[PDB]
């Protein structure tokens, strides 16, 4: 049986959008000071 | 919802890149970044004040 | 043959977008700007100290 | 079966070479950082 590894990926989703979630705010915060 | 294969070895290795910008982005990405841009400019009008300040005392 | 794992389609694409996002953003960050702005306050923060030093002793009053 | 599930591993292997190369940002970015700070 082919194992299922999507609850691995949803787990790299959830770390990864948090991710783009500081990288965003972190750009956002620079931008505005410029 | 179907379902797509992937080997086995390579989505491994996609855990492991994707686990090592969870442990070392937050060490750049903080608020010391925007602080070093802020006591940069507060910084320098203090040097420009205090520069003016000397100049009208000698 | 190396072996083969499963995942729903739909979880890989959202896992691809993610990547993407990084991808485009996360250099518009990281560049050569955040070193020089640390190395342009210490230079100003030394040249602060050496202005406040003049200014100290300075007898003025 | 007589149905099979199409292979994304080349997609992976492309993601892979994407974060290799993003870590590798992050890594010489908190070096530089580190070495002056």
């Amino acid at each position: 049986r082919m194992q299922d590894a999507t609850d691995t990926v949803r787990g790299l989703v959830v770390e990864l959008s948090g991710l783009n979630r500081l990288i965003m705010s972190t750009h956002r915060d620079l931008e505005a000071f410029k | 919802e179907e379902f797509v294969k992937v080997r086995k070895k390579d989505l491994e290795r996609l855990t492991t890149e994707v686990m090592q910008i969870r442990d070392f982005l937050p060490r750049i990405l903080n608020g010391e970044l925007l602080e070093s841009f802020q006591k940069l400019k507060m910084v320098e009008k203090n040097l420009e004040r205090k520069e003016q300040e000397l100049e009208q005392l000698i």
